[PDB]
RNA sequence: GGUGUCUUGGGUG
């Protein structure tokens, strides 16, 4: 889900920066920093909010290197998923121990047991998918699956979907 | 540099250079201090870039400060007599 | 680096079990405080943004920074690209991708008209304006906790909701 | 810089909190339970793990690394384990509050003996110091008997009614005479008894004695497991080239941890009673000791030479302790000193320098587009000629050594580079004589370099340092950055010390043959 | 003086230290609040702003 | 107001707090028999209004703890009536300056 | 190995009277075993870091108990310059 | 408010000497004739005589050093001494400024005696030891220059300034503005370390030291003890 | 919040003695650096001395921040404190 | 590429 989140990054700036174009290019290094990230605590950083109309204030010069610290302080928007949270994707890959189905910037997963048992895999059809007597998993298909697992790995997270429970799957 | 040392450069109004003497001429050292409990037991793996404080479960707001070894020697050294030193880099009240 | 209002979370004697994830159970971590706050320490309620309006934000966002950059001088797939950077670029055309291949709300006004209609935890205010929902039976299981609160107003909500929804 | 990189951000230290360390945490924090005595494995390579040289506690030599952080022998800070002990005994450093406690509370239900319905107490507890307010509180408290269970129709406080003891010191064991009614029945209070009636004191009374329920709690001043410091708080030292005896804590810890092992042979059989209180008891002196070796009216720890351990506190306490001799001063590099000689024809800001010293210190140096010339020259003269340099340092802080290095014609010079070139002439160095009674014996002198092996003063300058010349030394200190070399010049240089705030006339004036000379 | 017991007393009622001392400062090795840190150091960019735009960071 | 001769015992004394809202202060006759406000040492003690203590503190940006300080029991806080919180005005001698106005506040 | 010069020793580990000496120079070289090739620790007395000279009388005897025992002097001359402190 | 190397000696000259002496030396009278300034030293001098919006501005000086004369002999020096250390030489700027004005042969000054009073007035209404435009700040800032404003003014009056250094109206601009300056130099800086510096300018001295006196007797001072030798 | 607005400004307008040898040491350790040097520079190398130039023509581009004791401060830009 | 610890006594400033 996607949270409007407050947040700020504190930077060093080398002496040689030191010109007349200074708050644009750290609004610039700022901007090529924070855009795509993804961190542990906050979620997933796609964009930021009033981008060039960030405040990089007055930084102060660290006594024995002469480096500028600043405090760029920004509004932005960033995107967490949560165990038992309800996410809808569409399936990427196919295989026979389970499939990928991509949300927003990520690839949820989903294992063989976490199935109804009406589906039954084809490695054989065109296009290769999950078929069911009434059900249908083909590849561009909607899934309302629900979040029962996600692992933070500090680049890359992938979780991992159950779409065993009522009123999900197929729509 | 002794204390009356100190106490000229103080005089004097010379910070920069007492800190030069203390730190940069003699026994400079970095430790990692956990932001949540204070303490110096912070495991660090910096060719692996991997940090924890095991006693909080933390793993990500952890800092360096450059200390005096012997700054670090006299806080272990409370820790060895129960006594819990804990460094903290922000004010709350 | 990457930091925010959270700050000290100093060490009280005791711990919390209470700190993994479940949102089921409305517990989301010590980052989305049921009172967040700004930039300028003042308290604000948390912010849940469904797809429609998280959708509205970014397309803003990116249009006014590309205004901004071409001296002052319409499709997802091409809205993306005023970020800077590869990754950047990638990352925000998941996301537009997403966003604009469920935005069932795909105007302003449908998104303000539902923002006037919720204003109540934001939550499942969210979750109801992201996940269409058939009757009262959807909402009450997908989110459990609309049982014991005795002000549902499920049936009404998510009825104006599908009939808000424009076709495809 | 010269700091390997690491991710975490820097700060600084803005507030310290002092506490106790709880049983739960020490154990947290700790990476390896200590229980074997026997230092090595079997004398063998890699010594017995579980002692008190486990690898895990970290790495003091130079070609084996930490198998807790994986660093080298420069980098690892060291880290700490735990070492259970079989039965509780009391901090040395907390005997006497410990008994004020016990004469303050209820020595059965953990209740204090007067509440806030008596006002004295309760204006008593309106001391915001938390010191002054357990003053305050002890003042009071001390003297009622009982644990009356009605508070001042009949209104119950709640409290039980058993009688108190009259607590009593002797030597780290706690005496408390019970005078029930006649013969008072008086019994020793053990550290595991205290414990048990100090965990029931409840969050609110605790506040109320000036503790805190975070940081310090009562019962936290009675040791269940203990902190094993690695080995840089207590290393091993060399004697005739193959042999090393252990720290005096080293060895503390291993007596402390036989005693330990002989209370673990007591409560798992046959034990008549006085043999579980001698054992105890050595385990409580042992441990007291390891802490403070400096305690009234009993004997003290003693090594196997004859002289006492070294304790923790006299490792902390006086003037060679951690803070007046490691802290407030210490030894320092980029020193030089010599005997003072006087120059009539040097300026009052000139100090003559000898020229080994000139070549013995040096000032790093970045180069620059306005210098870079002046340096490569210096890098050609080498290390043993003046003006040459004795170190290059590159952009990531690699040192290029200029005596061992063979090839120095090979060397260009890039920018944001560092060398460290010799001492030159004009560079702003402190100089100063012992005792430094006032601000005007540190003085900011330029550099003029000279034969021989003696300072150089001009002669008006040595009223300020109260000096001669009949066998006199003083100190000379190199400011390593720009920064300190600007703080020098502009704070602490000759000139600017003319006129002293002391009795506001001048401190430097004319003085022997010139003055006598211009009569 | 009195480090030791100085140190129990600190312990023992949790004392908080503020750090807006000398020594204090100098035995952790930072910047003390006197003399020439008494005051902090900023980078100006209005002052910055007049510099020839080909003295920019590119 | 209460002046006495030899004496006052502590059980009497216990009862000069316990009377509110009124106030008792006790002198004895010979602290009294010299006005030590007419001593040369002495200079001219000022109590302050509210009013005018908050400007004292606003104008320094002060809290009270961190003025100088007058014990209850000093003899020119017990001839004035200084209750805890109030502050005096000290206008006094100054070789270097002439005349100089310092400020405690009562204990 | 200390990182002077060995090259000054006999064959029996000490240097010969009549050699100039420099600082760091080793005087009397010494190996001591390592406990359970390349089996030996160095246990070499070098001259002070700071004295110059000449060898003069190396003597070699045996201590009480029968090991072997070298006493080595250095000679210098020391001629008065700056800084050399005198009295009447 | 100085710092304590600025600081020199200097005479108060309103405190010393009789009631007669100080009024022949500060006191004018512009109807008496002989008691007037000397005609020999100014152009203006025959159009002073008689006036009247002259002269009380001349009796309000006076009267300003008559207050300074009571104030200092009654409340601050009441023993008589003058001689105290203070900020800003005064003898030496007006050496100084004869020195750069050239200002022998006595010549006909141009100074007229309303710009000497609104002078010496804007420059004592100009020495800052703290500012601030609030009224405590105001109350502070007199208490604090009022000895060297009572400096100033016996030295710079009007009598002085035309008879005894003869100063033209370039000179006198050039007085008025060197004491500003010097005065806002002598200030203390913040960031002193004053309580190091006053430890050891005390401890210094006892380094080279039946009344108890010297080492002893300040070890008692410090050491506060309840009964002394 | 800690900020004083530049209108109620009470602190001394003159650099002092402290703040001069700081903000020269800065200057000049930053100009070590290879950064842009805002003088002409005529005759003179040494960083120092560029700074005592640059400082004496009120074109340090650098902030003094004063702080109170209470923890409120000043902002004050070099080149409109007063250099005697 | 790595030159150890504590006390006693005699001096220099
Ligand atoms: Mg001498
Ligand atoms: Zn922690
Ligand atoms: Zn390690
Ligand atoms: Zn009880």
């Amino acid at each position: 889900m996607f949270f409007l989140k407050d947040l700020s990054l504190i930077l060093t700036l080398h002496p040689s920066y030191f010109g007349p174009q200074m708050n644009q290019y750290l609004r610039e290094k700022l901007l090529t920093d924070v855009e795509g990230t993804c961190t542990g605590q906050f979620g997933y950083i796609v964009t930021v909010l009033d981008g060039m109309n960030i405040d990089v204030g007055k930084g102060r010069i660290i006594p024995g290197s002469g480096s500028a610290e600043f405090e760029v302080k920004y509004r932005a928007v960033v995107w967490k998923p949560f165990k038992g949270e309800v996410v809808d994707a569409i399936v990427s890959n196919v295989s026979p121990i389970g499939f990928f189905a991509d949300v927003g910037p990520l690839n949820v997963f989903v294992s063989t047991r976490l199935i109804p048992d009406n589906l039954v895999y084809n490695p054989s059809n065109s296009p290769p998918a999950y078929m069911s007597n009434d059900e249908l998993i083909t590849k561009g298909s909607k899934v309302r699956l629900k979040v029962v697992g996600t692992r933070t790995d500090v680049n890359e997270i992938y979780a991992i979907g159950s779409i065993k429970e009522d009123f999900l799957g197929a729509i | 540099f002794g204390e009356m040392e100190r106490d000229c450069m103080i005089a004097h109004g010379a910070a920069g250079f007492l800190k030069e003497r203390l730190m940069e001429a003699s026994d400079a050292f970095r430790v990692h201090v956990c932001g949540i409990c204070g303490l110096m037991s912070v495991i660090a793996n910096l060719k692996k870039n991997q940090f924890e404080c095991r006693s909080c479960k933390n793993k990500t707001n952890i800092y360096q400060l450059h200390i005096p070894y012997a700054a670090k020697l006299l806080f272990q050294e409370l820790m060895a007599m129960n006594i819990a030193p804990r460094l903290y880099t922000e004010r709350s009240g | 680096v990457s930091t925010s209002t959270v700050g000290a979370r100093r060490r009280r004697a005791k711990q919390q079990v209470d700190d993994e994830e479940n949102a089921t159970l409305l517990r989301l971590g010590p980052e989305f405080a049921l009172k967040q706050y700004d930039h300028d320490g003042n308290e604000h309620d948390l912010i849940a943004l469904s797809l429609s309006e998280s959708r509205l934000l970014i397309r803003e966002a990116l249009k006014a920074r590309s205004r901004a950059r071409n001296g002052g001088v319409i499709d997802d797939d091409e809205l993306a690209k005023v970020t800077s950077g590869a990754v950047a670029n990638g990352v925000v055309k998941k996301t537009l991708d997403y966003l604009n291949t469920f935005a069932r709300f795909k105007d302003e006004e449908t998104c303000t008209a539902v923002d006037q209609l919720l204003h109540l935890h934001p939550f499942e205010i969210a979750q109801l304006s992201s996940l269409g929902c058939e009757d009262v039976d959807e909402a009450i299981t997908l989110i459990p906790s609309l049982a014991a609160k005795k002000e549902v107003n499920l049936q009404r909500i998510l009825d104006e909701l599908n009939r808000l929804e424009d076709p495809y | 810089s010269q700091f390997p990189y690491s991710s975490a951000p820097l700060r600084s230290v803005k507030e310290v909190q002092f506490g106790l360390l709880s049983p739960e945490e020490i154990r947290a924090i700790s990476v390896v339970k200590i229980e074997y005595p026997e230092i090595m494995d079997e004398s063998r390579q890699r010594p017995r793990e579980g002692g008190l040289n486990d690898p895990k506690l970290g790495s003091i030599d130079r070609n084996f690394k930490c198998q807790t952080c994986g660093e080298g022998m420069a980098e690892c800070p060291g880290h700490f384990g735990h070492m259970e002990l079989a039965k509780p005994v009391f901090h040395i450093g907390f005997i006497p509050k410990i008994k004020k406690v016990c004469e303050c509370i209820c020595m059965n239900c953990g209740k204090l003996l007067l509440d806030e319905t008596n006002p004295t107490m309760a204006q008593a507890i309106r001391i915001r110091d938390p010191k002054k307010r357990f003053n305050a509180v002890w003042q009071l408290c001390k003297t009622k008997m009982v644990c009356e269970a009605d508070a001042p129709k009949v209104v119950s406080r709640g409290g039980c009614g058993n009688t108190q003891p009259v607590v009593r010191k002797d030597g780290m064991k706690l005496w408390g005479t019970w005078k029930k009614s006649a013969q008072p029945e008086r019994k020793l209070l053990t550290p595991g008894e205290i414990l048990n009636v100090f965990k029931h004191i409840s969050p609110e009374d605790c506040f109320r004695l000036g503790f805190n329920e975070d940081y310090a709690r009562p019962e936290w001043m009675i040791i269940t497991v203990l902190p094993v410091p690695p080995p840089q708080v207590r290393p091993s030292i060399a004697m005739d080239e193959t042999t090393q005896g252990q720290d005096d804590l080293t060895h503390k810890l291993s007596d402390i941890l036989k005693a330990n092992i002989n209370v673990q042979k007591l409560e798992m059989d046959g034990s008549p009673q006085h043999i579980i209180n001698e054992v105890e008891q050595l385990l409580q002196f042992h441990v007291a000791t390891y802490m403070d070796n400096d305690i009234a009216g009993q004997p003290q720890a003693l090594q196997k030479s004859g002289r006492p351990v070294k304790a923790i506190r006299a490792r902390l306490k006086g003037k060679e302790g951690r803070l007046r001799g490691n802290l407030m001063g210490k030894r320092v590099d980029f020193s030089a000193r010599t005997v003072i000689s006087g120059d009539p024809n040097l300026e009052l800001d000139q100090v003559g320098v000898p020229i080994s010293i000139a070549k013995t210190l040096s000032y790093p140096e970045t180069v620059t587009q306005y210098n870079i010339h002046r340096l490569t020259e210096y890098v050609r003269n080498g290390p043993n000629e003046h003006p040459g340099a004795k170190y290059v340092i590159r952009d990531n802080g690699d040192r290029i050594d200029l005596r061992y290095h063979k090839r120095a014609g090979d060397i260009v010079l890039q920018y944001g580079w560092k060398v460290e070139r010799h001492l030159m002439d004009d560079d702003p160095v402190l100089f100063n004589r012992q005792p430094s009674l006032h601000k005007m014996s540190m003085m900011a002198h330029r550099v003029k370099v000279m034969p021989y092996s003696t300072f150089r003063l001009n002669l008006s300058v040595t009223s300020p340092y109260n000096a001669d010349f009949d066998g006199d030394e003083m100190n000379l200190h190199v400011p390593q950055s720009e920064e300190t070399r600007a703080e020098l010049s502009q704070l602490c240089a000759v000139p600017l010390q003319i006129v002293s705030p002391q009795s506001n006339k001048p401190v430097m004036g004319i003085v022997q043959d010139t003055l006598c000379g211009v009569r | 003086e009195e480090t030791v017991e100085i140190l129990f007393e600190a312990g023992a009622a949790a004392e908080l230290d503020d750090c807006r001392g000398v020594s204090e400062n100098v035995m952790l090795g930072q910047l003390a609040p006197m003399g020439t840190g008494a005051f902090d150091v900023m980078i100006d960019e209005k002052l910055l702003t007049s510099l020839p735009a080909d003295y920019a960071p590119t | 107001i209460f002046i006495y001769q030899n004496n006052i015992t502590p059980s009497a004394n216990k009862m000069i707090p316990t009377v509110s809202p009124a106030i008792i202060e006790t002198f004895q006759e010979s602290d009294l028999v010299v006005n030590i406000t007419h001593h040369e040492l002495v200079p001219k003690h000022i109590r302050l209004s509210d009013g005018e203590k908050s400007q004292l503190l606003q104008r320094y940006k002060l809290k009270e703890s961190q003025l100088p300080r007058i014990q209850r029991e000093d003899p020119v806080a017990r001839y004035l009536g200084l209750k805890r919180g109030q502050v005096v005005k000290i206008i006094r001698r100054s070789e270097t300056s002439g005349r100089y106005a310092s400020y405690r506040i009562c204990l | 190995l200390k990182h002077g010069t060995y090259e000054k020793l006999d064959e029996d580990g000490l240097i010969a009277p009549g050699v100039r000496v420099s600082g760091d120079d080793i005087i009397i070289g010494k190996t001591t075993p390592i406990p359970p090739y390349h089996t030996k620790r160095d246990a070499s007395t070098p001259l002070r870091s700071t004295e110059n000279g000449i060898v003069d009388q190396v003597l070699l005897t045996t201590n009480q108990e029968g090991l072997k025992f070298v006493k080595v002097r250095m000679r210098t001359t020391k001629v008065p310059q700056i800084g050399d402190k005198f009295a009447s | 408010g100085l710092d304590g190397t600025q600081v020199e000696r200097q005479t108060i000259d309103t405190i010393p000497g009789s009631d007669k002496a100080f009024h022949k030396r500060y006191y004018v009278d512009l109807m008496d004739e002989k008691n007037s300034i000397k005609p020999d030293v100014i152009e203006y001098a025959a159009d002073i005589l008689g006036d009247v919006e002259l002269q009380k501005e001349l009796n309000s000086e006076y009267e300003q050093l008559v207050s300074d004369r009571k104030f200092l002999r009654e409340i601050v020096f009441v023993n008589g001494d003058h001689n105290w250390p203070l900020p800003v030489n005064l003898r030496r700027i007006i050496q100084n400024a004869q020195q750069i004005f050239h200002l022998d042969r006595a010549k006909a000054s141009d100074l007229t005696i309303p710009e000497i009073i609104h002078g010496v007035r804007d420059l004592c209404k100009k020495l800052f030891v703290l500012r601030g435009e609030n009224e405590l700040i105001k109350e502070a800032q007199q208490n604090a220059t009022s000895l060297f404003q009572c400096l100033v003014r016996a030295r710079l009056a009007t009598r002085r300034i035309l008879e005894e250094f003869r100063l033209n109206r370039d000179a006198f601009e050039w007085v008025l503005g060197t004491i500003e300056a010097q005065f806002q130099r002598s200030l203390v800086h913040p960031g002193e370390m004053v309580g190091v510096i006053a430890a050891q300018s005390i401890g210094e001295p006892a380094t080279q030291m039946n009344v108890t006196l010297g080492v002893p007797r300040l070890k008692e001072i410090l050491n506060v003890a309840k009964n002394i030798k | 919040e800690l900020a004083i607005l530049k209108e109620e400004r009470t602190t001394t307008p003159y650099l002092t003695k402290y703040e001069r040898a700081r903000i020269l040491g800065t200057r000049a350790l930053q100009i070590s650096m290879n950064a842009p040097v805002l003088v002409d520079i005529e005759g003179e190398t040494d960083p120092l001395q560029i700074a005592m130039k640059e400082l004496s023509q009120r074109k340090i581009p650098l902030v003094i921040r004063r702080y109170l004791p209470d923890g409120s401060y000043e902002d004050w830009g070099c080149d409109e404190l007063i250099v005697d």
